[PDB]
């Protein structure tokens, strides 16, 4: 008399990946396994009463592989195990892009250099964590929106690096916000907008 | 399956406003940037503006900044374009396009806005009867309608090879006339049925005319 | 803004020829330059994005090159279906700017037109007008002369014609000419004819009918 887990969903942002499910356990515990094929199963969260399991350490080993997960239900320590398969998950194609942050927007002469902070992830290589830019390379684009604080109409520009060098009218203050987008995706394509930064 | 369908086209009086909509299906517009691009008769493509449904940011080409409004409704998954104080040069086909940030990967079918003081008029459809050599020609004459456009298909779209639907001609009267023809084997006349399907949206005219020798 | 200058405005090439189209920006556009192809009556379709990337499903004969301010679209071996108007688009910063376009015409061998003549329908005659139509089908080059005759007399000022764009398969043109007369005038004559002159014809071809017969 156990309840099969249901509504198994992947919650992932910048590769930080957690599998979630229902229900809150009642006299039972769960074990979650992960694999990349059929017979590659590895248990990661053993007999927990939690309804989530962080699987980051596993998926970051290779963010472009497709992972399968299964959640087993077992009777608790008081008085055939049921299990359910999760949806497939491919990190590189599905992790959500986190909110960007503008690092600086220095105006030198008639130009403003807008630099986006590179974001470190849990994905590591050569004994070092990788930045979002490191992982995606040119697959990642930043859209900039800018406007004169003293006017209505916005302007825009894009870059496949982390900086924008834009012309501005002298003696004018502009506001800026950036957004990340992965053109090759069909869903979860964009991040939310960065906080707005304004000159002066 | 992604689809962009525009509506709102047709007649607009000089000094009036065009008000168009772009209904999207098969995806959420908040995932992309939606643009409007226009093309005057026989002219080149002209960018109008874009809207980012993630937060409503809109960018206008400087030529339209003070006379246009682009908007978007995520709940209706629809984008809109309004342009005011229209002049003759604003007569054009207006397209809605989905921008992936790398390129436009989907487009609406386009909708024509005609800036004019004249009123709509539905067409009459007449047969161009086959004379009956080896190849015979037959067709339909779609006469006296305003404004453009009119669409013609044959046998509900099943017959397309050999079909030539000509550019409309503006008559001295101020009304358009257009002809659509198809060539077929003479031995098929009297055996195969031919029907031209004519549609003129501005006047809600829909006609199916059977063409017999 | 950034002006895009596209060269040439039009070109004519034979099937199998290599074709080159160029676009120069007034300043560095950092490879955010796309190429779109537009066929008659359809929305544009992406061919190349980010200056050199071929879009999914696009034939390998299309390629893009360039960086900085100078870009080129190449078609290595022109096919009939490539008849279209091609446009470059700068999209790295607003306002986005299209080149003026390059119309690609296909050169092919001479093809004489096949001529057909259609009498006005009885239905139209019930009204007070008669439209007589003459069709010149699948010919090349485009140069063609239609001369209407009523009881052998040369008509002038009472006809209009229109021509289709080159066919995507055989690269020919077709032309429709309409002679318009009041029903009263139509009934005063017997022989209606259209005489066609074209490079592919050794001598002018005439098709006609006798009113009533």
């Amino acid at each position: 008399n156990t309840v099969a887990a249901y509504n198994l969903t992947w919650k992932s942002t910048n590769f930080k990946t957690i599998l979630e499910w229902e229900p809150k356990p009642v006299n039972q515990v769960y074990t979650v396994q992960i694999s990349t094929k059929s017979g590659d199963w590895k248990s990661k969260c053993f007999y927990t009463t939690d309804t989530e399991c962080d699987l980051t350490d596993e998926i970051v080993k290779d963010v472009k592989q497709t992972y399968l997960a299964r959640v087993f239900s077992y009777p608790a320590g008081n008085v055939e195990p049921l299990y359910e398969n999760s949806p497939e998950f491919t990190p590189y194609l599905e992790t959500n892009l986190g909110q960007p942050t503008i690092q600086s927007f220095e105006q030198v002469g008639t130009k403003v250099n807008v630099t986006v902070e590179d974001e470190r992830t849990l994905v590591r290589r050569n004994n070092t964590f990788l930045s979002l830019r490191d992982v995606f390379g040119k697959d990642l684009i930043y859209t900039l929106y800018y406007w004169k604080s003293s006017s209505s109409g916005k302007k825009t520009a894009k870059t496949n690096t982390n900086e924008f060098l834009i012309d501005v009218d002298k003696g004018e203050n502009y506001c800026f916000s950036v957004q990340a987008v992965i053109p090759s995706r069909t869903v979860n394509r964009k991040s939310t907008d960065s906080p707005v930064e304004c000159m002066g | 399956e992604v689809q962009l369908v525009e509506s709102g086209g047709g007649l607009v009086q000089p000094g009036g406003s065009l008000r168009l909509s772009c209904a999207a299906s098969g995806f959420n517009i908040k995932e992309y940037y939606m643009h409007w691009v226009r093309q005057a008769p026989g002219k080149g493509l002209e960018w109008v503006g874009l809207i980012d449904p993630e937060q409503g940011n809109t960018i206008y080409d400087p030529k339209f900044q003070d006379r246009a409004t682009i908007s978007a409704d995520n709940s209706k998954n629809t984008a809109y374009l309004q342009m005011n104080s229209l002049r003759a040069e604003d007569t054009a086909v207006y397209y809605c396009a989905r921008d992936t940030a790398a390129y436009f990967d989907y487009w609406g079918q386009g909708t024509l806005v005609t800036v004019s003081s004249a009123s709509t008029k539905g067409p009459s459809v007449f047969p161009l009867a086959p004379s009956s050599g080896g190849t015979a020609a037959l067709g339909c004459l779609v006469k006296d309608y305003f404004p453009e456009p009119v669409t013609v298909s044959w046998n509900s779209g099943a017959l397309t090879s050999g079909v030539h639907t000509f550019p409309a001609v503006l008559q001295s009267s101020g009304l358009y006339s257009l002809s659509s023809v198809v060539t077929v084997p003479s031995s098929s006349l009297g055996t195969q049925t031919y029907i031209c399907n004519v549609n003129h949206k501005p006047s809600n005219t829909k006609v199916d005319k059977k063409v017999e020798p | 803004d950034i002006q895009m200058t596209q060269s040439p405005s039009s070109l004519s090439a034979s099937v199998g020829d290599r074709v080159t189209i160029t676009c120069r920006a007034s300043r560095d556009i950092k490879s955010y330059l796309n190429w779109y192809q537009q066929k008659p009556g359809k929305a544009p379709k992406v061919l190349i994005y980010y200056a050199t990337s071929l879009a999914e499903g696009v034939p390998s004969r299309f390629s893009g090159s360039g960086s900085g301010t100078d870009y080129t679209l190449t078609i290595s071996s022109l096919q009939p279906e490539d008849f279209a108007t091609y446009y470059c688009l700068q999209h790295g910063e607003s306002p986005w700017t299209f080149g003026q376009g390059t119309k690609v015409e296909i050169k092919r061998t001479v093809a004489a037109p096949s001529v057909f003549i259609f009498p006005p329908s009885d239905e139209q005659l019930k009204s007070g007008t008669a439209s007589v139509v003459c069709l010149l089908n699948n010919f090349y080059p485009r140069e063609a002369k239609v001369q209407w005759k009523v009881d052998n007399a040369l008509q002038s000022g009472n006809s209009q014609e229109s021509v289709t764009e080159q066919d995507s398969k055989d690269s020919t043109y077709s032309l429709s000419s309409t002679l318009t007369l009041s029903k009263a005038d139509y009934e005063k004559h017997k022989v209606y004819a259209c005489e066609v002159t074209h490079q592919g014809l050794s001598s002018p071809v005439t098709k006609s009918f006798n009113r009533g017969e």
